[PDB]
């Protein structure tokens, strides 16, 4: 892809104790038109890993169908894909990072930002970002696009280092993905009110929860703002 | 561009039972003037070819003429017509579209069976002039059209023809800085063809 | 070399499109196709003796196009090469020059890529006779028939089959009698009891439903019958009370 | 250029000026726009010259082929699929711009088709330079049910409306009528509106006019 | 161009203006837009029109061939094939085009592919230049399960509309209509749809 | 298969065009017969089944306007030559030059084609012998014959196939340099007639003429310079005209 | 039969002069030697089994799987040159993806049936190749239900109501036909998985001289929601104590 047509904004995600958290919104825009709304941008692979995508939704797509066949082909003659042999989290991220540096390096990106997110057979939680650029990095939050810039902050809050992890609880977690996900829908031109939430944990699975809606938000004090300096009424 | 760094001209004319066939010396490099005898009109058997353009391509497209009529006569075992040759020049000059030769050929000629006057141009990339008067060609191209719009009237006899091809060339050359320097003109019937070379101004 | 590859015998024969020839009768079945005023009947013996199979995937009578329709006498695994790269070229031809391959051209295709394999010595022919039949929108109700030595020619009627000459004659007798050359019935109904009547007559047997297979080009479209509409068919003929 | 195509109750009728253009020169004030593509197909162009020729020529020696392949007359829609497919391949570099009309044995039909590859049907169009001034007449004075006569005049009227307020068209107009059942029908330089008046000398010049410097003869 | 195809409850009905420009003269105003590709299965095109043109040819081509082969195609498995072609060539395309088709099972289906070659399976999908006009007109008066004749309304009034707005629309309102009775071409006229 | 499948035996003969040639000579008798006006060529239609239509098929096929050809010998390889030879004379000659080949230069180009196969890896000769009738403005009328082999000699009148033996001996007998093409016509089909087992009408000839120029085979009027075809092939009609005023 | 085709035999493609594929049949004498591999087509599916010879103790058991998934909904099984098996699966994955990447939806049986069998015909075609050493019994679920093939070395296919190939075929064919004669109604996914025990079992009194292991795979609509799953746990076991008891 050589210039990005429609578009999702951003994907945001936090480890805690016992596993991730991701989410995204149903959004994908077409330039400043809001086109259409029920985009999913979380994808799962298997019932270990969420795969969450910013960016060009035809290349999204793309990347979808790829990882499908990763499931279908990880099976054949696999007696155990369900099982010691199914795909790990970082199975997956390995695969994306490596052709998403291949298509940059041909000059033909997919042009996404990219987030896996997932918990390995030995407990541990994975998260990690891979872009049109191959460009990867972990840490105890990630967050494309937008969200780096206002979901980052308000999520290190909370998990600041690494150390924080475990003093952190689903319920905790969740909360915060929740408020960032409102703070977007406030200062994001391009974000939507609806948005999917994926937990996924090394004890109860994965959760994916469709149909979010922003709630609780403040626009009370808007009656009392009037003109732009002087004015009033 | 291309067809105008060398600089060059050249005229056809149909008179009666004879075709005409002109051309300028001039070979230049911009402004400077190089050679004062580059003839620009060749011939495969009794089919006469003029070209204007790219002086490099002129020399070309000669040579890839007397190759391919060679072979002709060759495996026909008799001299192309000008009828053939011209659909000749065109399909070889379209096989380049899309990195041609910087050319403007012009041929003249008399059908060996018919004993039809014949005359046609080309674009540089093979497009046909099937005009049956007059046929111009170069950098003087203008020029040469007013003079043989104004000059020209049909059924000349050849010593007529030679007086109006050669005033059309003279004229249209002294009013274009990158032709002139020189002119021959091929006077072409069914059992002769003179060939001369024209005064003219050097400056 | 001579009686393995297509090249020529002392005699100038082709042995291996002769060995061809003698393959097509492996499956011992007949087809019969006849021409109607405005359809064309293409008729085939069904003979599934193994009751684990499933009848309805046996077949030799193939949809090539909306309108072109293919029967086939040989192995099934070289009939259903031919099938595949029939159906190919009528898609190609219509995306190419915009309107349906006629019947007769799709013959002659097919009877040249098989020439090409008489003289071609790495491809061996494909042991098939293949009988091409619709509604041309120029020609009319058309039959073509295609060999393995890349003949084709087109047919007022034919039969193909260990038992070809019995048919043949059954039919050049009535065309001979009738002094034209298709069936005078509207209705491809009454083509398709036409064509099961002389094949039973010229096969000296009776049939059920299950022992023949039908397929009918009209001008819009080419289709086959299920053993239901057969068995109705078998029914319009049947001579006792 | 102007080039136009009008159906009619039992055919179809194309026409053409007949100038074409070097820059704002004219090159030949009598040339021929009107191109057969087969016996009853033929075709109109516009765009870069060479391009309209040479594409009419590749799918005409084609068609003759496929033809003789098939048994069968050629068919406009072939003619179209072939050259909007080709043209496509070239992405628009090949400027030919074409109306191609025709009779075959599934009736009358008349196409226009872009560089690009795109086509339209229609019942009167038209092309080049002066398309304008010849739509305008078409769009003032068809009508459904033309005969022959009727459309004849309709097209040539829009050439003329081209040659007249068209400074890319020019002289001459060029017909030819396909009708169903019959041989096309090309009427070269069906009108001459454009003849030069008499000059008012003669210019040739008394012989020895011009200065020569030498002279021979030449062998063929 | 102003595109639409909108499912209701026995099927889909396709819709389109007819008017093609080049700058601002119109070089058809009584284009079809509305393209077939199999029986039951249609597009609007809107975009280049040598690309949607190419495009669908090439589909209606790959459709026949899965006919011969396969047996019917789906109308999802069509959306599927013009995708393809779409996102694999996004880069030497423009082409904006809306798949509707009907079964016996899913009824009507609509499926949208914008530039860059995503697609969006939708119950109804509105494209081309004039569609800007009308998002918010559509989203006001589209329900699910219309009749045949609330849907034709419904387009009638949206596709007026557009082309009330919109220098690329005009011309005469085509729309196809795509039901197990079959496929009817339906045509209205300025005259009709300026006064709604 | 990468080598060729005709080589040199021991007696310096070539094996598989020899074979090809007995292929032509078991073929259904066919000949040509060259006037000072015209030329003709003509075959028999032996329909290999009653059942069959054999109008369907074309022993006697137009490659240009003015030039024509038949056969002897395999016809699907005769089928697939006509189809090469009428492209050559597209993609090598009027596609260059806006003309159509003379006869003796398309007839090289078939010729060409035929030698390939006797030397090109993995590939059988050609099974065929064809006669070539032409006009060409510079020539006027020819008549040729291709063997399986490349060669080709032009001819004032033969026969090849079956009964070409006895055929070559009546035109020897029949053939002088001033028939016009009606007195050619007339002695091809008594010719034909020896050859003829079965029935002998217009429906089991084939029977085609390189003469005039027919405007009203053109197919539209108003090039007054464009020629007409000269190839005209004969109805059944016209076949049996002949035949009963024989 | 004569079974041994002399002087036409020595190469694939050649044809007999009665008109046979001599290294076809041959291939078919491997697949004669393979274990006992059947096929059951039922109410909303399709259930596969293989017999699979404990040659020495040393194998490890419930390891050398024979049974392969194409697809997510396709299973395959097969008897004679086990490998032959692997390549044509390998093939018909390819063959899945690629219908399944064009056309969106999932690749139907007849058309995956089609599939391998022009590559398995292909095979026949040229003598750089030879045949296929297996025979293929595989099948699924699509839109339009159950469908069961069995594919010889030919290419040859159809669609089967059960199908039984390798060692012990006539025994299995034979309760495979009992089967059909006492189920007009038709046969549950789960009845026919203990059936198919059963069958195996007999079949296996052929190569009764060595130990075997029991596989059985499933794809139905109400049991496996019309994936490939492999039969294992109690089913199995059921299946197993089912089948001893006969
Ligand atoms: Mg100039
Ligand atoms: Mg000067
Ligand atoms: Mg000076
Ligand atoms: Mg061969
Ligand atoms: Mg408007």
């Amino acid at each position: 892809t050589q210039q990005p047509i429609v578009t999702g904004t951003s994907v945001i995600s936090m480890k805690y104790d016992n596993g991730v958290i991701i989410a995204a919104d149903n959004l994908g825009s077409y330039g400043s038109l809001l086109r259409f709304n029920g985009v999913e941008r979380l994808i799962p692979v298997g019932d270990n890993t969420v795969v969450g995508i910013s960016g060009d939704i035809s290349d999204m797509q793309h990347i979808e169908r790829l990882l499908k066949d990763l499931v279908t082909e990880n099976a054949y003659d696999n007696p155990l894909a369900d099982a010691e042999e199914a795909l790990e989290p970082s199975y997956i991220f390995e695969y994306l990072a490596t052709v998403m540096y291949q298509r940059r390096s041909k000059m033909n990106p997919l042009w996404n930002a990219i987030i896996v997110a997932g918990v390995q057979s030995n407990g541990d939680q994975f998260l990690r970002y891979v872009n049109l650029l191959g460009v990867t990095y972990s840490s105890p939050t990630l967050a494309t696009g937008f969200g780096a810039h206002m979901a980052n902050p308000l999520l290190r809050k909370v998990v600041d280092r690494e150390s924080d992890i475990p003093k952190t609880t689903v319920q905790v977690a969740e909360e915060a993905i929740v408020n960032a996900m409102r703070v977007l829908y406030y200062r994001d031109a391009r974000s939507s009110r609806n948005f999917s939430l994926a937990i996924i944990d090394k004890n109860t699975g994965l959760t994916f929860k469709k149909n979010l809606q922003v709630e609780n938000m403040k626009w009370d004090f808007a009656k009392d703002i009037k003109g732009y300096g002087t004015q009033k009424i | 561009d291309p067809s105008s760094i060398n600089g060059g001209i050249v005229v056809a004319m149909t008179g009666k039972d004879c075709v005409a066939i002109a051309c300028d010396l001039r070979l230049g490099s911009q402004s400077l003037g190089v050679s004062n005898k580059f003839e620009k009109i060749f011939h495969y058997g009794h089919v006469f070819l003029g070209i204007t353009g790219l002086a490099t391509d002129v020399t070309t497209l000669n040579e890839m003429f007397r190759y391919k009529t060679n072979l002709y006569k060759l495996k026909e075992e008799r001299a192309i017509e000008p009828e053939t040759f011209t659909q000749l020049v065109s399909s070889s000059l379209y096989e380049r579209r899309f990195g041609p030769y910087f050319v403007g050929p012009v041929v003249a000629g008399i059908n060996s069976k018919s004993g039809k006057p014949f005359i046609a141009g080309f674009d540089l990339i093979g497009c046909i002039d099937e005009a049956k008067d007059f046929i111009v060609s170069g950098t003087a191209s203008d020029q040469l059209f007013g003079m043989c719009e104004s000059l020209y009237e049909p059924n000349l006899e050849p010593e007529d023809l030679f007086e109006t091809i050669s005033q059309a060339l003279l004229n249209a050359a002294d009013r274009d800085a990158l032709s002139g320097w020189g002119a021959v003109v091929y006077i072409i019937k069914k059992d002769e063809v003179v060939k001369r070379y024209l005064k003219m101004r050097q400056d | 070399y001579d009686r393995h590859i297509t090249i020529f015998s002392p005699e100038g024969r082709l042995y291996q499109v002769e060995y061809a020839f003698k393959a097509t009768n492996q499956t011992n079945i007949n087809s019969l196709a006849v021409r109607g005023k405005d359809c064309t009947v293409v008729i085939s013996q069904k003979k599934v003796p193994d009751k684990l199979l499933d009848p309805t995937t046996v077949s030799y009578i193939f949809c090539i196009s909306r309108t072109i329709g293919m029967v086939v006498n040989g192995p099934i695994p070289d009939a259903r090469n031919a099938a595949l790269r029939a159906k190919a070229e009528a898609a190609e031809f219509r995306y190419k020059y915009g309107y349906d391959m006629p019947c007769d051209v799709l013959a002659k295709r097919m009877a040249n890529l098989s020439q090409i394999y008489t003289q071609r010595a790495y491809m061996r022919p494909l042991g098939v006779i293949l009988t091409f039949v619709s509604v041309d929108e120029e020609l009319g109700p058309s039959i073509y028939k295609t060999d393995p030595a890349g003949y084709y020619v087109g047919y007022k009627a034919t039969a193909t089959g260990p038992k070809q000459q019995e048919i043949t004659t059954n039919l050049e007798n009535h065309f001979k009698k009738s002094k034209i050359d298709h069936i005078n019935e509207e209705s491809w109904e009454k083509v398709v009891e036409f064509a099961i009547t002389h094949m039973i007559d010229a096969l000296g047997t009776e049939f059920s439903k299950n022992d023949l297979e039908v397929g009918v080009a009209t001008k819009d479209k080419f289709f086959t019958l299920s053993a239901e509409n057969i068995e109705e068919r078998l029914v319009a003929i049947a001579e006792q009370d | 250029t102007t080039i136009v195509g009008v159906k009619f109750n039992n055919g179809v009728v194309i026409a053409a000026d007949t100038r074409s253009t070097q820059g704002p020169i004219v090159a030949d004030k009598n040339c021929a726009k009107l191109h057969r593509i087969s016996p009853k197909i033929w075709c109109a162009g516009a765009g870069t010259a060479a391009d309209t020729e040479a594409v009419t020529q590749l799918i005409g020696s084609n068609i003759e082929l496929h033809s003789l392949y098939t048994s069968r007359e050629p068919r406009v829609v072939s003619a179209l699929q072939m050259l909007k497919q080709h043209l496509f391949k070239y992405q628009g570099h090949i400027g030919a711009y074409l109306i191609v009309a025709g009779v075959d044995p599934t009736g009358s039909h008349l196409f226009s088709i872009h560089a690009h590859g795109s086509t339209d049907v229609g019942y009167y169009l038209s092309l080049g330079s002066g398309s304008l001034a010849a739509m305008a007449v078409l769009e003032s004075h068809w009508k459904q049910d033309l005969t022959k006569e009727e459309a004849i005049k309709l097209a040539s009227d829009a050439i003329q409306a081209g040659i007249w307020n068209d400074l890319g068209s020019g002289s001459n107009v060029d017909v030819c009528v396909m009708e169903i059942g019959k041989d096309a029908e090309y009427l070269r330089n069906y009108l001459t509106p454009n003849v030069r008046e008499e000059k008012q000398k003669s210019y040739k010049f008394p012989r020895g006019t011009t200065a020569v410097l030498k002279e021979s003869i030449v062998n063929i | 161009t102003s595109i639409m195809a909108v499912t209701f409850k026995d099927g889909v009905i396709l819709g389109a203006d007819s008017r093609t420009t080049t700058g601002a003269y119109i070089a058809n105003r009584v284009t079809d837009k509305l393209t077939r590709v199999h029986d039951k299965i249609w597009c609007c095109r809107s975009g280049s029109a040598a690309d949607t043109q190419a495009i669908a040819d090439i589909v209606q081509y790959h459709l026949e061939l899965y006919t011969s082969q396969y047996g019917t195609p789906s109308t999802e498995t069509a959306a599927s094939v013009f995708k393809e072609l779409c996102y694999e060539n996004k880069d030497n395309l423009t082409a904006g085009i809306i798949v509707a088709g009907y079964d016996d099972k899913n009824k009507g289906e609509v499926y949208t592919i914008p530039l860059g070659g995503s697609v969006h399976k939708l119950p109804y999908a509105i494209a081309g230049s004039g569609s800007t006009f009308i998002y918010g007109y559509c989203d006001k008066n589209f329900r699910e399960n219309m009749s045949k004749e609330e849907t034709v309304d419904f387009i009638k009034h949206s596709l007026s509309q557009a082309i009330k707005w919109d220098g690329s629309s005009g011309g005469v309102i085509r729309m196809v209509v795509l039901t197990a009775a079959g496929v009817e071409r339906l045509i209205f006229y300025p005259d009709e749809y300026e006064q709604l | 298969y990468s080598f060729s499948l005709t080589t040199f035996s021991p007696s310096g003969k070539l094996g598989q065009i020899d074979y090809a040639l007995t292929a032509v000579k078991q073929g259904v008798t066919s000949l040509g017969i060259k006037a000072t006006n015209g030329v003709v060529i003509a075959t028999e239609k032996k329909s290999s089944s009653p059942l069959a239509m054999s109008e369907t098929l074309s022993k006697v096929s137009l490659l240009t306007p003015d030039i024509g050809a038949v056969y002897s010998g395999m016809g699907p390889d005769y089928r697939v030559l006509v189809d090469k030879s009428r492209k050559v004379a597209h993609t090598s000659y009027k596609r260059i030059y806006g003309e159509y080949p003379p006869t003796k230069l398309l007839v090289s180009e078939v010729a060409k084609i035929m030698q390939e196969a006797t030397q090109s890896g993995g590939v059988r000769p050609f099974g065929v012998s064809l006669l070539i009738a032409g006009h060409d403005e510079f020539n006027g009328f020819s008549l040729y014959q291709v063997d399986p082999s490349g060669s080709y000699f032009p001819w004032k009148a033969t026969a090849i196939g079956k009964g070409s033996v006895a055929a070559k001996t009546f035109l020897e007998k029949r053939w002088n340099d001033e028939l016009e093409l009606e007195d050619a016509i007339h002695i091809a089909l008594l010719t034909l007639k020896e050859s003829v087992e079965g029935e002998f009408n217009g429906d089991t000839i084939e029977l085609a003429i390189i003469g005039d120029e027919n405007p009203d085979l053109l197919g539209y009027t108003g090039i007054p310079t464009d020629k007409g075809p000269r190839f005209r092939k004969l109805t059944s009609q016209e076949i049996n005209d002949r035949l009963e005023a024989l | 039969m004569t079974s041994i085709g002399t002087g036409y035999d020595l190469s694939n493609s050649v044809f007999s002069p009665d008109g046979r594929n001599f290294q076809v049949e041959y291939a078919v004498k491997a697949v004669e030697n393979g274990t006992t591999s059947i096929g059951i087509k039922c109410n909303d599916g399709v259930v596969f089994a293989v017999e699979k010879l404990i040659t020495s103790k040393l194998l490890v058991p419930q390891k050398n799987v024979k049974i392969q998934v194409v697809d997510r909904h396709i299973g395959c099984v097969y008897s004679g040159l086990i490998p032959d098996g692997r390549h044509l699966v390998n093939r018909g994955r390819e063959e899945a993806a690629s219908f399944k990447k064009l056309y969106k939806t999932p690749i139907p049986i007849p058309a995956f049936a089609d599939r391998l069998g022009q590559y398995v015909q292909a095979h026949t075609l040229y003598n750089s190749v030879r045949p296929f050493g297996v025979s293929t019994i595989f099948g699924g679920v699509d839109k339009n239900g159950a469908h069961l093939y069995m594919l010889e070395p030919s290419g040859s296919y159809w669609g089967y109501k059960g199908a039984a190939t390798g060692k012990g075929r006539q025994s299995a064919k034979a309760e495979l036909e009992k089967l059909v004669d006492h189920h007009p109604e038709g046969l549950s996914a789960r009845e026919a998985v203990k059936q198919a025990a059963k069958i195996i079992y007999l079949a296996h009194e052929d190569n009764k001289e060595k130990d075997f292991e029991l596989e059985i795979s499933w794809c139905s609509l109400s049991e496996t929601n019309g994936l490939h799953k492999f039969v294992k746990g109690d089913l199995l076991q059921e299946a197993i104590d089912f089948a001893q008891k006969e």
